[PDB]
């Protein structure tokens, strides 16, 4: 799945930022977050993020549906690795089976259940 | 908030 901040970001310079900014903020964990190609919903403010370890990814749906200001009636779906997480993981839990190896973990979100419609 | 370039989310 594209990101369109891994197009403009070199790899090594996501790395060394990434190592940075586990070490200087250890209890919380470094997600960037981009719109689903194809996702008819809102585009979010930034994309950088420092969540706490011990969110839900249920949790984590209330808050970035609020950051975008979705109609009752839109969806919100999440993506790591064109697949879902189950509301019921921690962000710490989906960043440790799958960050990559600049130490970041890639979410899409999308309105529609599958990548990326 | 936003320090180092990151969104600080909190539980909120």
């Amino acid at each position: 799945m594209k990101f369109v901040y891994k197009e403009e970001h070199p790899f090594e310079k996501r790395r060394s930022e990434g190592e940075k900014i586990r070490k200087k903020y250890p209890d919380r964990v470094p997600v960037i977050v981009e719109k689903a190609p194809k996702a008819r919903i809102g585009d979010l403010d930034k994309k950088k993020y420092l969540v706490p370890s011990d969110l839900t990814v249920g949790q984590f749906y209330f808050l970035i549906r609020k950051r975008i200001h979705l109609r009752a009636e839109d969806a919100l779906f999440f993506f790591v690795n064109n697949v879902i997480p189950p509301t019921s993981a921690t962000m710490g839990q989906l960043y440790q089976e799958h960050h990559e190896e600049d130490f970041f973990l890639y979410i899409a979100y999308s309105d529609e259940s599958v990548y990326g419609l | 908030d936003e320090k180092d370039g990151f969104i600080f989310v909190n539980y909120s």
